[PDB]
């Protein structure tokens, strides 16, 4: 065994938008959470179904980082149970969720002046998202009776929208880099532990 | 096929008032994110006001304009519009409008100057 990559997913120069969230699949490694959780770094630490502290203890076949950007009122919803535009349409996290959210403050890293328009989230959508679904497409939602033909209009509208992170925002308008662990159990040699 | 050119700026004085109007082309402005920046002579690009494609609270200012800054969305002539009422002279600059539909859609800017004294 050797060292988890987690300095390549959690110190990564650009994360993915909400509605393009990235995953990082770790095996085969030694991986040290107690660094994670005692670094005061992460405003939101905050595992479901497992104690942060005596995480390492535990052995795993598989462990999933889910890495993304949402602002600041929306670190709320990348929890079990929540509702909101980024829970229904952009990621959602399942009822009986079992693993950590982290979440820090990014300003001085996803923010330009003038606004950072690289990062975008959903805005509609026809049924809401299943538990660790990904949507990419980019098609006019038809929010009336008419249908849209592929051009943007009335009821038809171009279903993304960018954050257009700016450093003088307010602190719930401002980017927020999310980390979502999943910690995995099967048939299968538990692949990463803890020291 | 997609453009927006801002107009309504000009000459106003001490408390005056102002009505911006960012006609947007192209596509239609209803649940769109319109920025509001200025750019005053020399200094740094500043974000003025903002609304939302979203939100139980869809308006956006920042400090040094809250309260005297009103942004508005017309529907039927599918332009927005910015409410500067009780003008300073130290908010005098060039006004931008930005969107993003697919890409980063610039205003080429509107020059708003207001002036104090007597004449």
């Amino acid at each position: 065994t050797n060292l988890c990559p987690f300095g390549e997913v959690f110190n990564a120069t650009r994360f993915a938008s909400v509605y393009a969230w990235n995953r990082k699949r770790i095996s085969n490694c030694v991986a040290d959470y107690s660094v994670l959780y005692n670094s005061a770094s992460f405003s939101t630490f905050k595992c479901y179904g497992v104690s942060p502290t005596k995480l390492n203890d535990l052995c795993f076949t598989n462990v999933y980082a889910d890495s993304f950007v949402i602002r600041g009122d929306e670190v709320r919803q990348i929890a079990p149970g929540q509702t909101g535009k980024i829970a229904d349409y952009n990621y959602k996290l399942p009822d009986d969720f079992t693993g950590c959210v982290i979440a820090w403050n990014s300003n001085n890293l996803d923010s330009k002046v003038g606004g950072n328009y690289n990062y975008l989230y959903r805005l509609f959508r026809k049924s809401n998202l299943k538990p660790f679904e990904r949507d990419i497409s980019t098609e006019i939602y038809q929010a009336g009776s008419t249908p849209c033909n592929g051009v943007e209009g009335f009821n038809c509208y171009f279903p993304l929208q960018s954050y257009g992170f700016q450093p003088t925002n307010g602190v719930g308008y401002q980017p927020y880099r999310v980390v979502v662990l999943s910690f995995e159990l099967l048939h299968a040699p538990a692949t990463v532990c803890g020291p | 096929q997609v453009q927006l050119v801002e107009s309504g700026g000009g000459l106003v004085q001490a408390g005056g008032s102002l009505r911006l109007s960012c006609a947007a082309s192209g596509f239609p402005v209803a649940y769109k994110t319109m920025w509001w920046y200025r750019q005053a002579p020399g200094k740094e690009r500043e974000w003025v006001a903002a609304i939302e494609s979203y939100g139980i609270k869809w308006t956006r200012y920042a400090d040094s304009v809250k309260g005297r800054f009103t942004i508005s969305r017309d529907n039927a002539k599918n332009t927005v519009y910015l409410q500067m009422n009780s003008l300073k002279p130290e908010d005098t600059a060039v006004y931008y409008c930005i969107v993003w539909v697919g890409a980063q859609y610039h205003g080429q800017g509107t020059q708003v100057t207001v002036s104090a004294g007597r004449a």
